[PDB]
């Protein structure tokens, strides 16, 4: 936990200046900002070798940085545009090429905050045919109708988060692929033994953490303001 | 035969001065101008054959600054003992009437690396065309420096290099005339 | 052809 | 630095088989070379680092990489692929200039060893509504893949591997759904080549 | 008027080359207020404290195995590398001397004179300068200011000869230098 980034998740509208903060506890002179994009690796935006020292990297256009203190390195999107949607990583380096990367900041830039929309979530129950055929039981979670593509889906069994027996799609799909501001849908599966599913005390919840508007953002529509929020759906075991 | 390449750096408090240079057999190959972040070749031709990414020197100097603070604290804020320079005035080539040459003020065997150098022609200060080197390393960890004044020789002009440094009790004045 | 520096190391703190 | 090149944005390996991820570099000076891994929903972790101390570099978990100057290569290997090796892997270089330049990344996909395939399409009902459902194609082996639908109102996911640790059991599945009224699980994967013995339970 | 105490940190990385790159030695030196405190010597292969104030650093650095292994590889990845980079214009720098000779005293024949051979502007430093009287060498009465470094990648030196010029004597300053195929020669006629 030497390297801390804030915020961890941010939605912003286009055309706004946005600031991302990095702080370190190791006293390293070298700091870096990278961004990560599918199929391009990490590309270096800016780097700093000392207080007030600033150097452009590979893709510095549309960004600025400040290094007023040794412990902190700030990155600003000068005027955010959609293709600056990315995962942003700060890093420090010691004197012998030992890098420590921060945990990352997931930043989504959208043209129109009016399109932001939380998921609806539904849980679909194992079929009796699967149970009979395999003695296993697959639940399916579907999260639909959300925008932008900025969610985390998890499963909770008897109030404990589980990773075993889960597979979530690695990317949501577009509900209207011809539209550049299509809403998204994402599925996940949780498979358990039939005996476990057949105990009616057992409780299964699909949770979707959605990142959306904050209190600062203005909201003008009749429907509920689409703030960052968790939407869940649940099912209980079934003895049949 | 034998050769020696030295990467030599320093950082000085409270002046907040730092230098980064490479030396080959007692001659300077380059230094880094930290303000411009540029490699400064001692001869022009060197930059045509080689490069150095100047930015890297800033990272080393940042760590030097940090080490100096650590060692300063470790020594219980014990300061450096001043060692005063010795000063020679000479020319790079024999001096001939009305034949442009360059006066060298060579300052040697001093520390810390802070020195004030003045050129005096006929007793008045002159700066037209002057240049200087960075603080150059010595095996005893003292410093050398070269200051230069281009000039055309005459029997009518008399010259002095005035060198001020904290280890001296009065400025050193070194003399030169055509003879 | 590129000169390389050697890195200065941080003293024990 | 100058450049690193990784081959293949997505590559597969069978569970249990040798892992080999390729990286070639370009540098005017003797380089630092790196391999990083990014496990799902995490950050970047160093696996191993070449410093010219030795050509065979050893890392965590059996990872190793050999620096080969004559082919300017630094390929990552691991003796046996586990499901937990599924991740994205980045090679990187520094031309001794206190900056790392990253390759484009390769995502390693592990094909589970499925000894007894039992391909089937099941219908799952919404736990809140008797009138909503999805279709689950599951338990097929590595020779089946799922195609996208040809019907703009039918949604089909990529195949996804889950690992049930309670039973040490891995399986593939894909989900399909639609709001359409002509949609039936018997037709949901008609655009995919499915095994001739896929089980279609009687509705 | 500035009386404040000063505090100085110096670092030297020294690459020592013998028979080209055949044998290389790397010396890293940390120097506080002109006194060296810690050093790495590639012939030892670890850091060693030079004073007591340096012991914490030697101990801290030597406890990092991978760090020492990189420092030891740097005789190749730093020293030999940089040597290669500069060889064209440092090891191989050759610059011809300008050489003149002239009597220090204008005077008649048969009197005692100092003839001067200035040799300036040359690189590298290795140079042999000899005085000849009517084709015969003279190692007596030759006195030289020694080799001086101008700090601009050139050298100069003066070589004087005390003689009595006689009627037919031709005097020759001969100078051998790497920059030149065969010796350079310049004459003065009595």
């Amino acid at each position: 936990a030497d390297v801390t980034q804030t915020p961890r998740n941010r939605i912003t509208k286009t055309g706004k200046r946005i600031m991302l903060e990095c702080s370190q506890t190791k006293g390293h002179d070298r700091m870096y900002w990278y961004r990560q994009d599918p199929g391009l690796g990490l590309r270096l935006i800016y780097y700093s070798f000392d207080v007030k020292d600033i150097n452009k990297g590979e893709i510095s256009d549309g960004y600025s940085v400040s290094r007023q203190a040794q412990a902190k390195f700030s990155l600003s999107l000068e005027s955010a545009i959609p293709n600056q949607t990315a995962l942003y990583f700060c890093a420090t380096s010691d004197e012998s090429y030992g890098y420590t990367f921060g945990s990352g900041t997931r930043l989504t830039v959208v043209e129109d905050l009016n399109k932001v929309s939380p998921p609806e979530v539904a849980v679909f129950e194992p079929s009796e045919a699967e149970i009979s055929h395999t003695q296993k039981a697959t639940l399916v979670c579907l999260a639909t109708g959300f925008y932008p593509d900025h969610v985390e889906l998890s499963w909770w069994v008897n109030g404990k988060e589980v990773h075993s027996g889960v597979c979530t799609d690695p990317q949501p799909l577009k509900e209207q692929p011809a539209l550049n501001d299509s809403r998204y849908a994402l599925s996940s599966r949780l498979r358990v033994s039939a005996t476990f599913w057949q105990n009616p005390r057992n409780h299964f919840r699909c949770q979707v953490q959605f990142y959306g508007l904050s209190e600062n953002d203005e909201w003008t529509q009749d429907r509920a303001k689409p703030v960052t929020q968790i939407v869940s759906a649940e099912a209980w075991g079934r003895a049949d | 035969e034998e050769h020696v390449i030295i990467q030599a750096e320093f950082y000085l408090n409270p002046d907040q001065s730092g230098e980064f240079m490479f030396d080959f057999d007692g001659d300077e190959i380059f230094h880094v101008d930290m303000a411009k972040k540029e490699t400064v070749w001692r001869l022009e031709e060197f930059g045509r054959f080689a490069s150095f990414e100047a930015q890297g020197a800033l990272a080393n100097i940042a760590v030097d600054k940090a080490n100096l603070e650590i060692m300063t604290k470790r020594s219980n804020y014990t300061p450096i003992t001043n060692v005063p320079p010795e000063v020679t005035v000479l020319t790079n080539s024999p001096v001939e009437l009305r034949e442009p040459n360059v006066l060298i003020c060579f300052i040697d065997k001093f520390t810390p690396p802070v020195v004030n150098v003045t050129w005096l022609r006929n007793g008045k200060p002159v700066t037209t065309g002057v240049s200087e080197t960075v603080f150059l390393p010595r095996e005893d960890h003292l410093f050398r420096k070269f200051h230069y004044l281009p000039f055309l020789p005459s029997t009518e002009d008399v010259y002095d290099c005035r060198v001020e440094h904290w280890g001296l009790d009065e400025p050193l004045l070194k003399h030169w005339e055509f003879d | 052809p590129k000169y390389v520096k050697q890195n200065t190391l941080k003293l024990a703190r | 630095a100058q450049s690193v090149t990784q081959l293949g944005s997505h590559v597969s390996v069978s569970e249990g088989a040798l892992v080999l991820l390729r990286c070639n570099y370009s540098s005017s000076v003797p380089p630092y070379l790196f391999w990083y891994v990014q496990y799902p929903n995490q950050g970047l972790q160093l696996l191993l680092k070449y410093t010219s101390a030795a050509t065979l570099v050893k890392g965590i978990n059996g990872f190793e990489a050999e620096f080969k100057k004559s082919e300017t290569s630094f390929h990552l290997t691991k003796p046996s692929a586990h499901m937990s090796d599924a991740a994205e892997y980045f090679c990187a270089v520094s031309e001794q200039d206190d900056k790392i330049i990253f390759g484009k990344g390769t995502r390693l996909h592990i094909l589970p060893n499925i000894q007894n395939p039992d391909p089937a399409v099941y219908q799952l009902r919404d736990s809140k509504s008797s009138d909503k459902s999805v279709c689950l194609f599951t338990d097929f082996d590595s020779q089946t893949n799922v195609s996208q639908s040809k019907d703009s109102d039918v949604y089909i996911t990529d195949k996804c591997v889950l690992d049930m640790r309670s039973m040490d059991f891995k399986s593939n599945s894909a989900v399909a759904w639609s709001n359409k009224s002509d949609f039936a699980c018997a037709n949901a994967f008609n655009n995919s080549i499915i095994p001739e013995d896929t089980f279609f339970p009687s509705p | 008027g500035d009386t404040r105490p000063r505090f100085l940190w110096q670092l030297k990385f020294e690459c020592h080359f013998f028979n080209g790159t055949e044998r290389v030695r790397l010396l890293e030196r940390c120097i506080y207020n002109q006194e060296e405190s810690v050093r790495f010597d590639s012939d030892v292969g670890e850091y060693r404290a030079v004073t007591e104030l340096g012991r914490p650093d030697a101990e801290y650095w030597n406890s990092q195995k991978d760090l020492l292994e990189q420092r030891r590889a740097a005789v190749d990845t730093y020293c030999r590398h940089n040597y290669g980079v500069g060889e064209s214009f440092t090891v191989q720098r050759r610059v011809e001397p300008k050489v003149t000779v002239y009597p220090s005293k204008t005077q008649p024949l048969q009197h005692h004179n100092l003839l001067v051979c200035s040799v300036s502007g040359f690189y590298p430093g290795s140079i042999e300068v000899r005085w000849f009287r009517n084709g015969q060498e003279e190692k007596a009465g030759v006195v030289s200011t020694g080799l001086i470094q101008n700090g601009d990648w050139t050298f100069q030196t003066l070589v004087m000869l005390e003689t009595v010029p006689r009627s037919g004597e031709v005097y020759t300053c001969q100078v051998e230098h790497p920059s030149v195929t065969s010796p350079l020669t310049v004459e003065w006629r009595a």
